[PDB]
């Protein structure tokens, strides 16, 4: 196996400080994530982004920044007038209910109201801070029927075994355009088996003798099992978005001039993407694959005799449950049966996961807000993201053995191997004949350009695939507007 | 188990070996003590 | 994989429309020219650009709310609905300052299940509910007692009938085919004299076996029927507000967003059901060859002997289950690989009563919602919307999408085409399989837009798409060429 | 062979810190001890009292118009007078007399222990979930009702947690691999099993953090002058990092391995080796300490043991994995010399990266490689090599 | 309630065999010849179809899917499930 490439982490030298912005009361500066560590080597003491206290060169702007209607002075939110004293808490300061009759809080927030409001990181697959406001209602009393509500209860005082009125309705957050509650499932199963044997002899004798024999026996099994279940599906709104208060202030805190640090920080805190639509589900996948083989040969002549035998068995088995209870997802993790599926399904009534979703890059959020166009900022946010998806990208996390996942944890890469310890040489049980893919080397920076030509480049992987291994979707060059 | 035997005189010998290890840990908890403003 | 991905393209922009007299904005749009596929990069940009205006043309936007303006939502409600003890405005506005409230519903009354789900329009081409168009929480007085089993329900004002219509089908087939063959052929020849002798032998076997088992079992269970009223409809306020934001000028991009947000057509009649489709498909084969020969001479003497023996066995099996109504505990156990014991099937159907899918549905184009009692300059908004609806169908129809491998199906959500892969093939284009070949089902390219007026023609081809490569299925579902009057 | 502890001299004394009334220098470890020579302990930072050489500055560090709580932590009047006791020392009864009831007007709601432990500190030494830098009993006067987790009952989520999403996953990953050869005969086995259950994920808020009264006041106590000992004492008692987000759950893992061979004149040989291990974490004791034993033996398990074990993770989770943030990001600005504290926490963490380097310890013998433990560089080895340095077999 | 259920199955099998033996000899120096041949050929085929098609109108949603779940062992219907459908 190849030797390790462990190196200590580097951040860059610092940039020069940003000036002391009013209301923010802060200077900022950054380091360019110059080279976070390869799979081995000690971490950076430092970090990408800095804030320091400073007094401003001019006096802070008043809440006239919201225009003709109210803004909660100690936080971000500019509000439509009807929200002040509506009977519900519209901002983090709560002043929209200070110094003054919605009952709609009778219904709990829709399952997934959180994870669909959270941003997302295509470089690490993690969530981020709230992008939408998961609990903003805009004064709407928009209720949604729970298509899974049906659950049994028994009453000893009157002899009824019957289904409970609990969970029947949810309050939809204003940021979800619809969230639908239709029940579905879909399962797809394959089995393929192949089984072969061959047996051969030859003999000659004269008065010398020679005799030869060959044997082979072989077996293969593949199966794939996929299931999806859905309890509801949803789509976020694409106009008049109410941002998270944390997002809103963290956005207003951004510079009108292009400086990478504050836009990179808002990207990192609010995510690379926002979830535009998704489906709320339980997925169970199970995959089971086997190979076996056995072979022999004999040779006799006059005299002397020789024999040999060789045989193999290998099994790959996966069981993975997304959604359900901690208990029953342990059941269905450990065993596939008419037992483990049914109770897992009962637990998806209570604890669903977002199983599949569609998304847009984070800068598109702004144009769809009530704030009016922010074009200078929106372009700075994009311009930073167009560096960020090179700089923070798991593409830099380097070689993973045995098909391990490269992911950047903040400032430091991991290779999550499916067997053995992480990083280089994840195997000692598997032979050097093991099969593993080639997968992408990173984007270049934007190359030097001409009136009709600019390029950005890739490699399918640095090495070839391990033995018979697969390869990338296939690219070398991409082009840009210069 | 190991065996050696010979003839020319008759000679025989055998060796036998065992090793075991077992452990089991039942963790209850963990602590750290405040290194400033300590009360004694 | 044999790929080089296709990145998105929208067109170069339209010219601006002139400024709208009533929306006080101007608009520019692009056609989607090539969808994202093979994970080629999106270019979606939310499909539009818009700007403010300084023009002073007259506007007649004041279509009178005769009843009461719902302060937040901009809905109007008739005066008998104020203080009915119900939220007719969406934001509870109508029930403010009630000197008394009068209740109507004497008992608790559930919404019929999924009745708020039916409230949303469909994108007919992805076959998807997109978002909310009619207010299925609006009750216009109402409170008429309806029953299903012993449960009691409230009917949304928009709905003509929700009734069990309780029907069920089961269709089952099992098939077996088998075929066997065995052939054995021999020779023997000899000579001797007193000295010399000779001998020869052959023995042989060739053998074959085949089986299929195929099973399909489908059940369709249809335990509600929905019909929406023909018109006099009460709109969901989020739809109503994009409709009040459409230009009277024509520029397709703003109209496109209504179909994205609220669907192309509204659902007018639907049968509401559960389906339980099960299929099990098996092909099995076996073969053998055995062969054995000798030759001998005697004078001194010599012997030759040979054996050659061979066997193969295989199965390919696929199973698919689809279930489309019920509760998650039943749904997973039905979704299990084994043919469902009739208790499961019972408890599943019992829950289909409480969470149906749409089985079959008849839909009307969304411009029949746009109405003079609801919008100013309505008839221009209709004519615009009709044209935009035709242009939108040309965008959402899948035909732009390059063909999937492994007989995969494109559905073209958003602005990306993703090939849904059947059982037995995998990867972005559905390339990756152990199998030799798969039958392909045909679909056309995008149709040519029109020829000239005075008799007009549209034409289609299947050049890559066609069934004959690797011996596919049906080529067709409609007319390979099309023609009409200009007026 | 065995090697003893070694250290630098003691660096020259600091001047007297005006407000802290102390003076120190430091002593770097060169070698911790190796191969069962005399193991290190002795202090890296130690200090002497001083009557200060100049005046301390004015002691108050209040965030302007904010309410000065008995903790001396920056808060606003909505947090106190709404009865919520956010400011860190249960003072609300001093602040208002009329309608000070909690933010959940009538619908008062339980807390969560799985929420309270969010934002564990972590240290590169031992990797321990140290008790929270964050004050998750601050709620920002919010009612903030989740109803998540499997108890099917409402709870208030803490201010410093953006969400505690109970995004459930249960996964079993399994592999086996076996071989046979004969001419002599050889037989080989590998087995791997892991099972993971994720009950949920917490994310800590990346601006407007409320820290424990102790965390903030235990940074007020810093030297202001770059002295290792007091910075290291804050590190070693609060973390090198905080878990800025992580995954609560349970885990089990197992291995079995076997490797077997068999081969006038009379010659023959036989060789065999065995290796079996079990791990469990999370869940309540009865079920966990049943199952970790139970699975090491071949026993075909009752699925209800898995259901009971992994159900009990709802009441007793362990942190499976997390996002490490360098700790100094928790010194709130609008405190005196706040940035100089950040700067020298980072320099002290860089000094942490210097002495705890194992690379400078001496080579293990034969097929071995070196590990570092509390006062010992040491090794363990293949091929039946023996002793703490693998010098013999 | 309606059922149609149809089962149809067929087998063929065949064998054919042919052989020769011939011998000649001379003596006065002895010598002989033998020739022998054999052929055996066999073919076999099977087919089966089942179709079954329960159809229901009226019934409670679960009882409908209960009754209509076709039994290979009882194609008309399990009497208790059928009675339960006839209740629902
Ligand atoms: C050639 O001769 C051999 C005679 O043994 C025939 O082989 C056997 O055929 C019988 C009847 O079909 C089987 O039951 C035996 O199992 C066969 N033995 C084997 C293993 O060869 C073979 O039929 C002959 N070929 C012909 C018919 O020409
Ligand atoms: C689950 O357990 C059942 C009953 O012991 C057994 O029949 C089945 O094979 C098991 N399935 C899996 C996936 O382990
Ligand atoms: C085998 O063992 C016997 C025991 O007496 C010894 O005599 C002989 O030399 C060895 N060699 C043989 C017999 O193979
Ligand atoms: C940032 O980094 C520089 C090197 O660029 C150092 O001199 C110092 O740490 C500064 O803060
Ligand atoms: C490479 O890949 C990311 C993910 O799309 C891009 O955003 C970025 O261009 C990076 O360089
Ligand atoms: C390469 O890694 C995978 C395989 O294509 C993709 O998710 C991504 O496109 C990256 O460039
Ligand atoms: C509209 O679209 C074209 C195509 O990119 C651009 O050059 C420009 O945005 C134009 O106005
Ligand atoms: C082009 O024109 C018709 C419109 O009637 C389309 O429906 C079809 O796609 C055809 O090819
Ligand atoms: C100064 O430092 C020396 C180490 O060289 C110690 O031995 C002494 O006690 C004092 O602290
Ligand atoms: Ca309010
Ligand atoms: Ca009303």
């Amino acid at each position: 196996a190849a030797t390790p490439a462990a190196v200590t982490c580097q951040l860059s030298n610092w940039s020069e400080w940003t000036d002391c912005f009013p209301c923010q009361d802060k200077k900022y500066r950054h380091r360019s994530l110059l080279q976070p560590n390869k799979f081995g080597g000690t971490i950076c003491s430092g970090d990408i982004w800095d804030q320091a206290s400073c007094s401003s060169s001019t006096t802070c702007v008043r809440q006239a920044q919201c225009g003709q209607d109210f803004q909660c002075k100690e936080t971000g939110r500019c509000l439509k007038r009807h929200l002040v004293c509506n009977g519900d808490q519209d901002c983090l300061d709560g002043s929209d209910e200070d110094d003054c009759d919605e009952d709609c809080s009778q219904y709990e927030p829709i399952p997934g109201s959180q994870k669909a409001a959270l941003g997302y990181n295509i470089l690490t697959q993690e969530d981020a801070q709230s992008v939408y406001d998961a609990s903003y209602y805009g004064g709407q009393c928009e209720t949604v029927y729970n298509g899974e509500w049906r659950e049994l209860r028994y009453d000893s005082t009157c002899e009824r075994l019957y289904y409970g009125d609990d969970e029947k309705y949810f309050r939809k957050p204003y940021n979800f355009l619809k969230y639908h509650f239709e029940a579905l499932a879909d399962t797809g199963i394959s089995s393929e088996f192949y089984d072969n044997a061959n047996d051969l002899l030859s003999k000659v004798k004269k008065d010398f003798l020679n005799e030869l024999n060959k044997y082979n026996e072989k077996k293969f099994i593949f199966t794939r099992i996929f299931t999806k279940v859905q309890t509801a599906h949803f789509k976020m709104r694409k106009d008049d978005i109410m941002l998270d208060e944390g997002m809103l202030q963290s956005l207003m805190e951004l510079p009108d001039q292009y400086n990478y640090g504050m836009y990179a920080k808002f990207i990192n805190d609010y995510g690379t993407h926002y979830i535009t639509s998704g489906s709320m589900g339980g997925i169970y996948e199970y995959i089971l694959v086997i190979d076996k083989a056995k072979m022999e040969s004999l040779g006799i002549t006059s005299g002397k005799t020789e024999r040999a035998r060789k045989a193999m068995a290998v099994e790959d088995i996966i069981s993975r449950v997304r959604g359900g209870s901690s208990g029953w997802s342990g059941g269905l993790a450990q065993n596939r049966s008419t037992i483990t599926y049914r109770s897992w399904g009962r637990s998806l009534k209570y604890n669903p996961v977002v199983i599949d979703f569609e998304m847009q890059p984070i800068h598109e959020v702004l144009r769809h807000t009530s704030l009016g166009p922010l074009e200078a900022k929106r372009q700075n946010l994009r311009r930073a993201l167009d560096q960020y998806l090179m700089e923070f990208n798991a593409c830099r996390c380097g070689p993973c053995f045995n098909n391990g996942v490269p992911i950047l944890e903040g400032t430091s890469c991991r290779c999550q191997c499916r067997l053995g310890s992480l990083g280089a040489a994840c195997e000692q049980t598997q032979t050097e004949g093991a099969k593993a893919d080639g997968s992408w080397s990173c984007w270049s920076s934007w190359s030097v350009c001409r009136a009709g030509i600019q390029e950005r480049r890739r490699e399918c992987d640095n090495p070839a695939p391990q033995n018979g291994g697969a390869s990338c979707p296939g690219r070398k060059v991409q082009t840009q507007a210069c | 188990e190991e065996q050696i035997e010979a003839f020319k005189l008759s000679y025989s010998s055998k060796k036998e070996k065992m090793f075991l290890h077992v452990k089991g840990e039942i963790h209850l908890g963990r602590f750290v003590m405040r290194n400033r403003d300590v009360v004694l | 994989v044999t790929l080089m991905p296709i990145d998105c393209e929208l067109s170069s922009w339209s010219s601006w429309t002139t400024c709208d007299p009533c929306q006080k904005k101007r608009y520019r749009y692009a056609y989607l020219l090539q969808p994202s596929q093979f994970h080629g990069e999106p270019c979606n940009f939310s499909d539009k650009e818009v700007e403010d205006c300084v023009t002073n043309r007259p506007c007649r936007s004041q279509v009178r709310c005769e009843g009461f303006v719902c302060a937040q939502t901009g809905r109007c409600v008739n005066r008998r609905l104020l203080c009915n003890g119900d939220n007719d405005c969406g934001d509870q506005s109508d029930e403010a300052n009630c000197r008394r409230i009068y209740k109507k519903c004497q008992h608790e009354m559930d919404q019929y299940w999924g009745i708020g789900s039916l409230a949303s329009g469909i994108n007919l081409f992805t076959n998807s509910f997109e978002g909310p168009v009619l207010d299925h929480r609006y009750y216009a007085g109402g409170c008429s007692p309806h029953y299903i089993l012993n449960t009691r329900f409230r009917k949304p004002y928009n709905v003509e009938s929700y009734t069990p219509q309780t029907q069920g089908k089961y269709e089952f087939i099992l098939k077996e085919y088998e075929s066997y063959s065995d052939f054995e052929r021999n020779v023997t020849e000899k000579m001797a004299s007193k000295d010399r002798g000779k001998h020869y032998i052959r023995r042989t076997k060739r053998f074959s076996h085949t089986k299929s088992v195929f099973l399909h079992a489908r059940s369709d269970l249809e335990v509600a029927h929905y019909k929406l009223k023909p018109r006099s409809l009460m709109l969901h306020y989020e739809f109503l507000q994009r409709v009040k934001r459409l230009p009277l000028e024509y520029s397709y991009g703003e109209y496109r967003d209504l179909f994205r947000d609220f669907g192309t057509h509204y659902i007018t009649e639907a049968v509401l059901g559960g389906i339980y489709e099960y299929t099990l498909v098996m092909n099995k084969e076996a073969m053998e060859r055995g062969d054995y020969t000798l030759n001998n001479v005697h004078a001194r003497g010599i012997l030759n002997e040979i054996k050659d023996r061979n066997k193969r066995d295989t199965m390919v099996e696929d199973l698919v289950v689809l279930v489309r109504g019920g509760a998650s505990e039943h749904i997973t156990t039905l979704a299990y690989q084994e043919l469902p014991t009739a208790d499961l099937m019972q408890e599943w159907g019992d829950a289909v009563q409480y969470n149906p899918a749409i089985i079959k549905v008849k839909v009307e184009p969304l411009y029949e919602l746009v109405t003079a009692t609801d919008f100013a300059y309505s008839s221009t908004v209709r004519q615009n919307m009709k044209q935009a609806l035709e242009e939108f169908q040309k965008e959402v129809s899948s035909c732009h999408c390059a063909p999937c491998q492994g007989n995969g199906v494109p559905v073209l959500k958003g602005s990306r085409c993703d090939c849904i892969c059947p059982v037995g093939s995998q990867g972005l284009a559905c390339e990756v399989s152990y199998r030799k070949n798969t039958p392909i089902d045909g679909k056309w390219n995008c149709w040519s837009n029109w020829s000239s007026c005075s008799g007009r023609r549209k034409t289609r081809q299947r050049q890559c798409n066609n069934p004959p490569p690797q011996n596919g299925g049906s080529p067709c579902s409609g007319p390979a060429s099309e023609t009409l009057d200009c007026s | 062979s065995h090697i003893d502890c070694r250290m630098s001299p003691w660096s020259e004394w600091s001047q007297c810190d005006p407000c802290l009334r102390q003076m120190f220098r430091s002593r770097s470890i060169e070698v911790f001890g190796q191969f069962n020579g005399k193991r290190c302990t002795d202090a890296v930072g130690d200090r002497r009292q001083c009557v200060p050489t100049e005046p301390c500055e004015d002691a108050e560090d209040d965030c302007g118009n904010d309410f000065q709580c008995s903790t001396g932590r920056c808060i606003k009047m909505r947090l106190r007078c709404n009865g919520d006791n956010d400011c860190g020392d249960f003072s609300d009864e001093d602040d208002c007399e009329s309608e000070p009831r909690p933010p959940c007007r009538d619908r008062v709601v339980e807390e969560s222990e799985l929420a309270r432990t969010a934002g564990y500190g972590i240290n590169i030494l031992g990797m321990d979930p140290l008790s929270t830098p964050f004050d998750n009993e601050f709620y920002n006067g919010l009612c903030n009702r989740d109803r998540d987790g499997n108890t099917l009952t409402y709870y208030r989520r803490p201010w410093n947690v953006a969400s505690l999403i109970y995004e459930t996953k249960g996964e079993k990953n399994f592999r086996t691999e076996h071989y046979e050869e004969q001419i002599s005969k050889k037989e080989k086995m590998f087995l791997h099993v892991k099972g993971e259950i994720h009950l949920g994920r917490f994310v800590m808020r990346n601006r407007d953090v409320v820290l424990t009264t102790t965390f903030v006041d235990d940074i007020k106590a810093l030297p202001t002058t770059y002295e290792k000992g007091e910075y290291f004492a804050f590190l070693e008692t609060y973390g090198t990092h905080y878990s800025s987000s992580g995954s609560l759950g349970g885990l089990y893992e197992l291995i079995y391995v076997l490797d077997k061979a068999s081969m006038a004149v009379n010659i023959t040989s036989e060789n065999l080796i065995d290796d079996v291990v079990s791990l469990i974490r999370g869940g309540t004791r009865k079920y966990a300490f049943e199952l970790k034993e139970k699975l090491l033996r071949g026993t075909v398990i009752d699925v209800t043991d898995f259901v009971n074990w992994a159900s009990s993770i709802n009441d007793a989770p362990v942190l499976i994995s997390q996002k490490l943030s360098p700790i100094y990001n928790l010194v709130p600005v609008k405190m005196k010399n706040a940035h100089l504290k950040k700067q020298n926490l980072e320099r002290a963490i860089e000094d942490y990266i210097n002495e705890f380097s194992v690379r400078k310890c001496h080579t293990c013998q034969n097929g071995g490689t070196v590990i570092l433990m509390d006062g010992k560089c040491l090794c363990a080895c293949p091929f039946k090599f023996e002793g703490i340095a693998c010098e013999i077999s | 309630y309606r059922v149609l259920f149809y089962v149809d199955s067929e087998k063929l099998k065949q064998n054919d065999f042919n052989s020769v033996e011939e011998k000649k000899c001379k003596s006065s120096s002895h010598g002989c010849k033998e020739l022998e041949n054999a052929l055996k050929a066999a073919s076999g085929t099977q087919n089966n179809v089942l179709r079954g098609e329960p159809f229901i109108r009226g019934g409670g949603a679960g009882f409908i899917s209960g009754l209509s779940y076709l039994e290979l062992d009882n194609p008309a219907g399990n009497k208790r499930r059928y009675s339960a459908w006839a209740e629902s």
